[PDB]
Order: structure tokens, then C-alpha cells, then sequence
């Protein structure tokens, strides 16, 4: 074929040698004579059967590589007209050649999907000057919508920009305008596209769908004889689509997901694309960010069978995805989802009312419906108890019985409450129905759903931490003031961050995916909590509040004591906000958190890795706060001393492991934010004071007592003493 | 954890 | 038990590890720890646990109990490693309580040093990690990070069946990592954070030590370290030592090629270690040693690369040949992206900044560049045909982009590559108007070196003495590239003009 066409352009030379308005004809409308067939088949795509669109198939993917331009853009047309006409042929050629067992082959492969993407904008011209009237070609079918505004910056403008037309001055300004130039990253951008001054495009299903071959030959390591790998060609190819248009590169990928239970498969190749590619630019982000908030609000308002389980997939990538989002504001992010009535779904600090009522239908048909009031304490176990004293069960069938809900497919665990599930007030109450199980299949049904739901939950909790480590260095005090106000304001933040399905846990299957995926969930509100800490002022007026975060991290000592990560992260991040609020934990705050950490140092005897986490971490906080912890911690013990309760023995024993050094076995200190070797927070404790004796605690306590001898605080040292 | 939660309400309600 | 039996003991580890049978007529310490183990299996209280496994360190460790065993019992010993010992202490491995896995990964690493426990041990995380169950791989990915936590990095470094072991668990927890199901990858990820950095740093060696010995699993395991690195970059997976050891190892099995009269597509300078005397060195004849082992015994201890993948001098390779290609590739690809996202981890001591001059010189060697006498040994061809050329054009651009030190650093050798690629032969590079032209560039190769160019001329400051005149030849390239789009008059079978005998030249518009 490349004979062919060099003869081609030989005999076009001697006719152009052999010559008025036929050297026009010439270099207008020939400019080759290689392409006359393909550029007369596109010609009358119109009236090509079936047949003849199979048969010029093979001709017009071989002619995709020709080093003639015309020829190479005859032959993309002529494939986009077939792959627009028959989807089956030319999916199963895609994929046996990016599937193919020589190396070449997919190569070639990667580079004619190139090809056709250059020359997707270049088929309506060659096909007829009355064309798209006829030849219908199906519009991209987009179902759900992007949020009204959009989330993030479309895109980052590129620093001085050639192609746009514009002494102490001028070397600030030239030396400004070279940093911005090395700040700005020109790889990124559509070079070509944003050149050109100032048009459909036909890229059908199929062309579309060899995206995932592609994105799988990204990791194909097979070298050509020419040096030249697939991987690399693939990257190439897969990082120019990305950067000039991401939307017809992911819409089939996006449209999947509404047409088809995909969504493992979906984050799955999305997740392989962004650890290939390995970043991704300023509009991809954008669009994906947006497709995928879109995609959470389609499954929260259609009902669909995978909606919930779509969601909870999209949560668990939608983190990784707003890290490179540009522009994106906690604020607009606000505004925008309570706008579109899916705040809950992607914001931990959401706010919304709840359902005041709803209405349960019988097993029977014609049996009367219920309405039973809802209220902030309500939980799913009360309405179903309601339901069966209601509809006439007498008891026999009570763990028959569910509550369930049909237009969206949930069966409610019974400690869930009812307006965390249904937390609109809109005018129509939810309608559920006492559908009657076999109660193993119920419980299965509602442990799958329960573990979906705590991975939204998770995916929720990553989402907001991505979103606040990308904020900037400036807007981080706002960022993290608006995420505290919000905790306050929530009527459940605690409850929700602290709660655990204890029902579920004990069942030996699908009980230890829960516990699971609840250690998780409470690392992750521990890690956010000390994000939110670590950017507000350290001298922050706290007060009582304080302790409304504090529990949580409590809250995940009590459920996962013994589980040395849970462990090691919660020292961590105790000792971080002990230093960053120095002056809060160096009056008060050990009381918010001493008492959880001796009565778990005493309960848990048996265990000496998590003695010895503690009894770090006490060394630690004697390190930072001398004096004053040292009577934060009798002060916090004397309530739980006992003559269950933190015994007087365990104390003594986490005095003598303060009095001598203790070695640090989980790691804790890698964790500490100003991991540094730590030295006492107040100058005037700062001494080599690094060793607590026994008798130095007793004579705290007796100048405590003689500070103010009728004092309660007076008893309570007193009873330290007697310890 | 059911007191932790029961302080948690009260510390709401006095606020 | 348990004080009793620290009692009788020497009260003193040994060292943890070392770098049918008749139940009677056994010492009573072996009939112990087969009691214990399967008393064990009847359990599941932590405490119990916890005192059992006590039990057992006071007896498998602080005592020789087993290496008793393997010495004079060694069916017994390959009975409980086949039937009890790795399966038990990987059940008793849980995150909930990780007290008792403080006690079961020493005892698993022990275990795994003795005989017949590397082979239980591949079998289980295969069967886990592989398995179609989601819960099973959610389980797996938990215990392996359990395992990873308690890590001993300094009795990793001594046992080479403890090294095989543990890059093969963690390059399929990485591969977890990756998974389809949505809450394993979840947990994956999550977990690869709650190891601690001297337990990464141990599983980092011990992929670098998978790469030096077995030659089929380097390709594999360059694309976990870059997904580590990606993932936790803190801690070092991928750093200037790592690529600086990777090279050396990489030119000695160049050289025993050479030494060979066969060709390999690594230069054979890179290393230190001259192969044609040894002069009874130590060091350098291990290296040999191990480089001539992993180039022959090809038959090596189970390559992970199989199982990763989810749900008397020469030798030859008969059905991969294109091995030592895909590594070298890789290699220089990973090398690219590391430097990309590159921190300015140069300068942060002495040891990181002469591990980056000497990847430095490394670059200057493999793209063919002679600095001693400033000229490339190879013809312009050859360069193209090249993989390390190949794969560092691909990825030039992008490290030019985002790394601007490194870009600074590498500014003369990346405008002295671009000059003498685009030559089509060695007489082209010398002609003081550059007449050549982007024609010898493979076609998506034109468009990366007009991108690295564009880079360089975006931003970095060339106006050097040096620079400069080879950045005006490279506008001259890119001029003479347009013309020729427009050819006026002035082996693979192509078009010449027949009125000056020039190749006919085309290019798309992605390179216009
Ligand atoms: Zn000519």
C-alpha cells in the first residue's frame, strides 16, 4: 500500500508538471489519489449496506498508519462511519488487536486509536455537503445531570502564555513572570488547541469502549524490537485524550453506570488510569469530580436497584478524585450540595431535618396503613415494635418481621435512627413495608446493606480530609473554623462519629467485615479531627465544647483499645493537640481525656503492649506538661480510684513507669507532627526534670491540700494520697 | 459507649 | 506455664533467625510445643492466646527447641511446619488484638527461616490473596498489614527465604491495593499507612533484594515500588540510592554478557565491579557471584510474579527474551517518574547527594554520552533503536516540566540528546547550520521532543555559554522541519525528490 501511494503521488507530481484552474482542482481536490476510494465510500455512506461497511472494515483500520496525511484521515472516517454503523464488527476488531499476542500489534493498535482520535472532527466534511440531516448518528444519551454550579475551576490558565498578545520595575516584573512561568506546567495544557484563533465530532460506543484495553496496555511492559514499550505509547496516547477532551474519552465509562450495574469495574479502571498516569490535570479532575457528584445525586433522587451500592463505590474513589481538583471551596461545596438536596451523601456536616412522620403498609394489601410520628431520638427499632403491635403479630414472628423500604431497595437495621436515613421533610412521608422474612435471610440482607452504608460513611470521611489537605495554606484557618462551626451545629456529630452496630458485631458472619470497616472509620474521624485541630489557632478560647470532640477520640479508645494502630493513632494524635493547644491542655483537657486512658490502661491488665502504649504516652504528656499533668492525672484518677474503676495498684504502676524511661514499640513518636525531641512546652518547667519520682507526686498532692485544704479538689488529692 | 453518647446529649442540651 | 517456663529458660533471645516420626523418644520441649499449637487451634480468647504464644517464644525462641528439631528431628519439624506451625500462628494474627500478633510474627519469621516454611507460607497468601471470596481477601489484606506492623527489619535483612517470603506478601497486599472490590481496596489502602517506616523500609529491601536475584520478577516489582512510592511516598521506595543500586546491579549482568560475547541493553561502565579479575575482592564477588546465580539459575526460589497478578558464565532465555528489555525500560520509565515528582530529595545529606551525582553520570552513560570527552560514543541510529533513549524521551518532558532543580541539572544532557537524536547520521551532528530535521523520529516520537523543547524554552533560562548555541540548533531543527513540509529544492523505502534527490517528508498537525 505504500508503493501504491507513492506511485499515487508520482503521477499527481507529473500531472501538476504537465500544467490554470486544473492546478486548483489539482492541489484542492486531489492532493492525492491514494484516498479516492475511501473518500468515495464516505461519500456515500448513506446508501453502504451492512455488508459493504464489514468489508471496507479491515481496508480502513489497515490504512489508519499511513504516513500521507489525507489517506490517514480518509481511512478514520471511513472507521468512524463503521464503528457508527456496526458496533459489533468493529468492537470485535478492537479487540482482538489490543488483546493481540504480538507486541506490534498493540502497538499499532494504540497508535490508530491515536489516529482516530486526531481525525474525530474530521468526518462530517468528508462525508456530504447534506449530510446530518441524513445518516442519523445516536447523540451522546447523558442521563443524569452535573451539579448547577460547577464544583471546581474549570481549568488552570497557563502563566504567560506565548499565544496571547499582550529600573527596578522591570526586573520585578521579569523576575515575577519567570517564576510564574516555572510554577505553571505547559505538559498539562492543550498546546495545540489553546494556539489556534477563533464542528461536531463523531466518536462513537465502541471507539470509546477500547479506552479500557488501552488503560490496561498502559501497564503492558512489552518492548518493541524498536526500543519503543506499549506502556509508554499508551500513556502518551491516553495522557493527550485526557488533556484535549476528558468528557468523550469517559463518556462511556460514565454513561455505564446508568445503563448498567458497573460500578466495581468503573472505580476499578479509574483508579488504574490515575496510578498509570499518575496525577491528573487541572480540567480532567474537574469533569471527573463533577461527573462523579453528578452520578451520587442521579442514585440519591432515582430510585434504582444499585443505586446505594453505585454510591458507596463512587465514595470510595470520589477521595482520590478531589485531591487534584482546582479551586474547590468548602463553601461552594455547601452551597452547591444543599442547592441540589444531596449534602448527606459526599459531607460529613450536613444538617438535615428529618421525616417528622412516615407511613408503614401491612403485609396484607388491603390491611390499613400506619403513620407513626418521628422524632430526633427515633430509631428504626421503636417504629418496627409500633408496626407489629399495629398489624396484628402476635409475637410469634417478631424477628420475622422487617421493616423495609421498596422504592429504594433498604432493609432498615433496628438501631439505626429513622432521620439519618430519611432526613428530608418534603411533603410526602417515607413509605416502608413490614415485609415478612425468613429472619436469617433479613439479617444477611441487612448486615450487606449496614456494611455498604459504613463504607459510604468511610468514603465520606476520606472526601473531607482530601478536600482539607488540598486547601491551600492560606484559607486553612477559614476551611477548618467553617468545618468546626459545622460539628458544633450538627445536631448528631458525636453520635455519629462514635456509634457502632454492637447487634452486628457478634454475628460470626459479616460481623468482622463491620468491625473492620469500623476501626477504619474511627482512625479516619481521628485523622479529621486532627486536621480540624491542626490549623485552627492554638489559642483557640475553648471551653466545655472541646470535650464534643475530644470523645471521639475516647469513643475509639473504648471500642478498639487493644488494636495497636487504633492505639498508636490516637497517642499520636493526643499528644498533637496537646502541643498545638498548650495552653488549653496545660490548665485543662487532660481531664477530658485522662480518665478514658486510665480506665482502659486498668482495664486492660492482661495486655501489655497496650500498658505500655499508655504509659508512654503519659511519659510523653510529663515530657510536654510536667506539673500540671501530674495533677490533671490525680485529679482525673480520683473519681475512678476505688477502695468498673481504675484500682489504686495500676496507678502506682503508670507512676513508675513515668518515673523511668519507657521504649517506644508501636512508633508512636513517627506520628507526632512536631516530632522533634520533646521538651517541656512551658519555659519555666524546662529542666532535666525527665524523671517523675513517686515522692515528687506525693508532694503535689500535699501542696494541693495546703493550697486550699476544704477544697473538693483538697479530698481528691487526699484520696490520691491514701492511694 | 451508651455514656459517652448520654454525656454527649446532656453537654448539647445545656449549651 | 508460662513463668515456668521462663524459669527454666536461658531468659535470653537468641537470635531469631538464622542468615512418619515417632511422637515419643522425642525431647519433652518438641512434645510441648506440639501440644501448645494444638491446644491452640481449640482456642480463641486473647488472653489464652497470648500465654500460649509466651509458651512458645520462651520454647521456639529463648531455647533452640526447633533448631533442635531441624538438626535432629527433622520430620517432626517438617510435619508441624507442614500440618500446624504457619497455619496457627496465621490464624492467631488478627487486628482487633495485636498483642497477640506481637507475639506470632516473630514466631512466623522463625518459622519461615526454618525449613518447609516458605513453601506454607506462599501457599497460604496465595490461596488467600487470590481467592474469589471478596471477605476472605478483605481478611487477607488485614493479616498482612498486621504482619507488616511487627515486622523485625533487622532479622529480615540476615535470612534470604525471610527476604522471598515477605516481598512476595507484600507485592500481593499492593496488588490488594488495586483491587476490584471496592471495600478491600479501601482497607488496603487505608492499611498500607498504619505500617510503620522501618517495617516499609525492611519490605522495600527485600523487593530490592527479589530484583538483584530473581531476573522475571524485576519488571513487576519496579511497578510496585512506583506504586508504593506513589502511594507512601515518606518513606523511601523509590530514592537515588535505590536507582544507583538497581544500575549496578543492572551492569554487572552487562558485563558477564559481554564477558559472554552476548549482548545485553545495559551499558557495562555503570558498575564498579570489573569482571575480567576479581583480585580476591569481597563484595565485588559476591555481587558477581549473585549476578552470575540470577543470570543462570533462572530456576530461582517461586518468582512472585505469577501469584502477584490478581483474581557455566552464559545463559539464554527461551521463551522471554525480552526480559532484560522490559527491565531496562522500566527501570528508566520508574527512574523518569520518580524524578518528575521528585521533593529535592538531593541535599538532604551527604549519602542522598553523591547517590544523585552518580545517577547523574549513570544518565549521562546510558543516553550514550561520554563526559570525559564530551561526545557520544554511539551513532544517531543506534540512540533511536536504543530502550534507554526511548524510554527517556517518553518521560524527559515531564520531569523537565514539574521538577525545575532537576531540570536545571539535567538541562545540557537533555539539549545535547535532542540535538544528536534528530540527526539522521553522525556527519549531521557537525554541520554548523543544522540542515536536519524531526524526520528520523518515530511520529509520536516527534511530538515528545518538540514537547521537551518546548518545556526548555517555557521555562529554563537558556542563555548559557553553553546551552545556547545547542537550543539555536534546535530551533533550526524545528525550522527546517517546517520547511520541509513544503519541500524546496535546494534502507526503508521512501519518496525522493527527483529533481534534488531529498526525501519526500510529511508530518500531522499534532507536530506542526
Ligand atoms: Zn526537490
Amino acid at each position: 500500500y505504500l508503493h501504491h501511494s507513492r506511485s499515487c503521488a508520482r503521477l499527481v507530481r507529473a500531472i501538476k508538471l504537465l500544467y490554470s484552474g486544473m492546478l486548483k482542482y489539482i492541489r484542492f481536490q486531489v492532493m492525492s489519489l491514494s484516498p479516492a476510494p475511501l473518500s468515495l465510500l464516505i461519500k456515500a455512506a448513506p446508501i453502504l449496506t451492512e455488508e459493504m461497511y464489514g468489508d471496507i472494515q479491515p481496508a480502513a483500520w489497515e490504512l489508519l498508519l499511513s504516513m500521507d496525511e489525507h489517506m490517514a484521515g480518509a481511512a478514520a472516517a471511513m472507521f468512524l462511519l463503521c464503528a457508527v454503523k456496526v458496533p459489533d464488527a468493529v468492537s470485535d476488531m478492537l479487540m482482538s488487536e489490543f488483546h493481540h499476542a504480538e507486541t506490534v500489534q498493540r502497538l499499532n493498535a494504540v497508535l490508530k486509536f491515536h489516529t482516530l482520535w486526531r481525525f474525530r472532527y474530521q468526518v462530517w466534511p468528508r462525508m456530504e455537503e447534506g449530510a446530518q440531516q441524513i445518516f442519523k448518528i445516536p447523540p451522546p444519551s447523558i442521563n443524569f445531570t452535573l451539579p448547577s454550579p460547577v464544583l471546581g475551576m474549570p481549568s488552570v490558565p497557563m502563566f504567560d502564555p506565548p499565544w496571547v498578545p499582550q529600573l527596578k520595575n522591570l526586573q520585578q516584573e521579569e523576575e515575577k513572570k519567570r517564576l510564574g512561568r516555572e510554577a505553571s506546567l505547559i505538559t498539562a495544557i492543550p498546546i495545540t488547541q489553546e494556539a489556534c484563533y477563533e464542528p461536531q465530532a463523531v466518536f462513537p460506543a465502541c471507539i470509546c469502549a477500547a479506552v479500557l484495553p488501552i488503560v490496561h496496555l498502559m501497564e503492558d511492559g512489552e518492548v518493541r524490537e524498536d526500543g519503543v514499550a506499549v506502556s509508554a505509547v499508551a500513556q502518551q496516547v491516553l495522557w493527550n485524550c485526557l488533556i484535549e477532551d476528558p468528557s468523550t474519552v469517559l463518556r462511556h465509562f460514565l454513561e455505564k453506570l446508568t445503563i448498567s450495574n458497573r460500578q466495581d469495574e468503573l472505580m476499578y479502571m479509574l483508579r488504574k488510569l490515575l496510578l498509570n498516569i499518575g496525577d491528573f490535570p487541572a480540567q480532567t479532575s474537574h469533569i471527573l469530580f463533577n461527573y462523579l457528584v453528578g452520578l451520587i445525586m442521579y442514585f440519591v433522587r432515582t430510585p434504582c436497584e444499585w443505586g446505594m451500592d453505585a454510591i458507596s463505590a463512587t465514595l470510595t474513589f470520589l477521595w482520590e478524585v478531589v485531591g487534584y481538583v482546582e479551586g474547590l471551596f468548602f463553601k461552594d461545596l455547601k452551597q452547591t450540595m444543599k442547592k441540589e438536596q444531596c449534602e448527606v451523601k459526599l459531607l460529613v456536616t450536613a444538617s438535615m431535618p428529618g421525616t417528622k412522620t412516615l407511613v408503614v403498609h401491612g403485609q396484607n394489601e388491603c390491611d390499613i396503613p400506619t403513620q407513626l410520628p418521628v422524632h430526633e431520638d427515633t430509631q428504626f427499632e421503636a417504629l418496627l415494635k409500633e408496626c407489629l403491635e399495629f398489624f396484628n403479630i402476635p409475637e410469634s414472628q417478631s424477628t420475622h418481621y422487617f421493616l423495609m423500604d421498596k422504592r429504594w431497595n433498604l432493609i432498615h437495621y433496628n438501631k439505626t435512627y429513622v432521620r439519618d436515613i430519611y432526613p428530608f421533610r418534603r411533603s410526602v412521608s417515607p413509605q416502608l413495608n413490614l415485609v415478612h422474612m425468613h429472619p436469617e435471610k433479613g439479617q444477611e440482607l441487612i448486615q450487606k446493606q449496614v456494611f455498604t452504608r459504613k463504607l459510604e460513611e468511610v468514603g465520606r470521611v476520606l472526601f473531607l480530609i482530601s478536600l482539607t489537605q488540598k486547601i491551600p495554606t492560606a484559607h486553612k484557618q477559614s476551611h477548618v473554623s467553617m468545618l468546626q462551626e459545622d460539628l458544633l451545629r450538627l445536631p448528631s456529630f458525636p453520635r455519629s462519629a462514635i456509634d457502632a452496630e454492637f447487634s452486628l458485631f457478634s454475628d460470626p458472619q459479616a460481623g468482622k467485615e463491620l468491625f473492620g470497616l469500623d476501626t477504619l472509620q474511627k482512625s479516619l474521624w481521628i485523622q479529621l479531627l486532627e486536621e480540624m485541630f491542626l490549623g485552627m489557632p492554638s489559642e483557640f478560647p475553648w471551653g466545655d465544647e472541646i470535650m464534643l470532640f475530644l470523645n471521639v477520640f475516647n469513643g475509639a479508645l473504648i471500642l478498639h483499645p487493644e488494636d495497636s494502630a487504633l492505639l498508636r493513632q490516637y497517642a499520636a494524635t493526643v499528644i498533637n493537640t496537646a502541643v498545638h493547644f498548650n495552653h488549653l491542655f496545660s490548665l485543662s483537657g487532660y481531664q477530658w481525656i485522662l480518665p478514658t486512658m486510665l480506665q482502659v490502661y486498668s482495664d486492660y491488665e492482661s495486655n501489655p503492649q497496650l500498658r505500655r502504649a499508655i504509659e508512654f504516652a503519659c511519659h510523653q504528656f510529663y515530657i510536654l506538661h510536667r506539673k500540671p499533668f501530674v495533677l490533671q492525672l490525680f485529679a482525673s484518677v480520683a473519681p475512678l480510684l476505688e477502695f468498673k474503676g481504675v484500682s489504686a495498684q495500676c496507678l502506682f504502676d503508670l507512676l513508675q513507669s513515668l518515673e523511668g524511661e519507657t521504649t517506644d514499640i508501636l512508633d508512636i513518636l513517627e506520628l507526632v507532627k512536631a516530632e522533634k525531641p520533646l521538651k517541656s512546652l512551658d519555659f519555666c518547667y524546662g529542666n532535666e526534670d525527665l524523671t517523675f519520682s513517686i515522692s515528687e507526686a506525693i508532694k503535689l498532692c500535699v501542696t494541693v491540700v495546703a493550697y486550699a485544704p476544704e477544697s473538693f479538689r483538697s479530698l481528691q488529692m487526699l484520696m490520691v494520697l491514701e492511694a | 459507649v451508651t455514656k459517652i453518647l448520654r454525656a454527649c446529649t446532656r453537654q448539647r442540651m445545656l449549651s | 506455664a508460662c513463668e515456668l517456663l521462663e524459669r527454666l529458660a536461658p531468659k535470653e533471645e537468641s537470635r531469631l533467625v538464622e542468615p512418619k516420626f515417632c511422637y515419643q523418644q522425642l525431647p519433652v520441649t518438641l512434645r510441648l510445643i506440639y501440644t501448645i499449637f494444638q491446644e491452640m487451634a481449640k482456642f480463641e480468647e486473647p488472653d489464652i492466646l497470648f500465654n500460649m504464644l509466651n509458651c512458645l517464644k520462651i520454647l521456639c525462641l529463648h531455647g533452640e527447641c526447633l533448631y533442635t528439631a531441624r538438626k535432629d528431628h527433622p520430620q517432626f519439624l517438617a510435619y508441624i511446619q507442614d500440618h500446624m506451625l504457619i497455619a496457627s500462628l496465621w490464624r492467631v494474627v488478627k487486628s482487633e488484638f495485636s498483642q497477640l500478633s506481637s507475639l506470632a510474627v516473630p514466631l512466623l519469621l522463625h518459622a519461615l527461616s526454618l525449613p518447609h516454611g516458605a513453601d506454607i507460607f506462599w501457599t497460604i497468601i496465595n490461596g488467600n490473596f487470590n481467592s474469589k471470596d471478596w471477605k476472605m481477601r478483605f481478611e487477607a489484606v488485614e493479616k498482612v498489614a498486621v504482619i507488616c506492623r511487627f515486622l523485625d527489619i533487622h532479622s529480615v535483612t540476615k535470612n534470604h527465604l525471610l527476604k522471598y517470603s515477605l516481598a512476595h506478601a507484600f507485592c500481593c497486599f499492593l496488588t490488594a491495593v488495586e483491587d476490584v472490590n471496592p471495600a478491600v481496596a479501601t482497607r488496603a489502602g487505608l492499611l498500607l499507612d498504619t505500617i510503620k517506616r522501618p517495617a516499609l523500609q525492611g519490605l522495600c529491601l527485600c523487593l530490592d533484594f527479589q530484583f538483584d536475584t530473581v531476573v522475571k520478577d524485576r519488571p513487576t516489582i519496579l511497578s510496585k515500588l512506583l506504586l508504593l512510592h506513589f502511594l507512601k511516598q515518606d518513606i523511601p521506595a523509590l530514592s537515588w540510592e535505590f536507582f544507583v543500586n538497581r544500575f549496578e546491579t543492572l551492569s554487572l549482568e552487562a558485563q558477564l554478557h559481554l564477558d559472554c560475547n552476548k549482548e545485553f541493553p545495559f551499558p557495562t561502565t555503570i558498575t564498579a565491579v570489573r569482571t575480567n579479575v576479581a583480585n580476591l575482592s569481597d563484595a565485588a564477588l559476591w555481587k558477581i557471584k549473585r549476578a552470575r546465580f540470577a543470570r543462570n539459575r533462572q530456576k530461582s526460589v517461586r518468582s512472585l510474579r505469577d501469584s502477584v497478578k490478581g483474581p557455566t558464565i552464559k545463559d539464554l532465555l527461551p521463551e522471554d527474551a525480552g526480559i532484560d528489555h522490559q527491565t531496562v525500560h522500566q527501570l528508566i520509565t520508574v527512574l523518569m517518574k520518580f524524578m518528575a515528582r521528585d521533593e529535592s530529595s538531593a541535599e538532604s545529606d551527604i549519602s542522598s547527594a553523591k547517590a544523585f551525582n552518580t545517577v547523574k553520570r549513570h544518565l549521562y552513560v546510558l543516553l550514550g554520552y561520554d563526559q570525559q570527552e564530551g561526545c557520544f560514543m554511539i551513532a544517531p541510529q543506534k540512540m533511536r533503536l536504543s530502550t534507554c533513549f526511548n524510554a527517556f524521551i517518553a518521560g524527559i518532558a515531564q520531569v523537565m516540566d514539574y521538577n525545575i532543580n532537576l531540570g536545571k541539572h539535567l538541562l545540557p544532557l537533555v539539549v545535547q540528546v535532542l540535538k544528536y537524536c534528530s540527526c539522521p547520521q553522525l556527519r549531521h551532528y557537525f554541520q554548523q547550520p543544522p540542515r536536519c530535521s524531526l524526520w528520523s523520529l518515530k511520529p509520536h516520537i516527534r511530538q515528545m521532543w518538540l514537547k521537551a523543547l518546548l518545556v526548555i524554552l517555557y521555562k529554563y533560562p537558556y542563555r548559557d555559554c553553553d546551552v545556547s548555541k545547542t537550543l539555536l540548533h534546535l530551533i533550526h531543527i524545528t525550522v527546517n522541519t517546517l520547511n520541509a513540509q513544503y519541500h524546496s529544492c535546494k534502507t526503508v523505502m521512501a519518496d525522493k525528490c527527483h529533481d534534488c534527490g531529498a526525501i519526500l517528508e510529511e508530518y500531522d498537525e499534532e507536530t506542526l
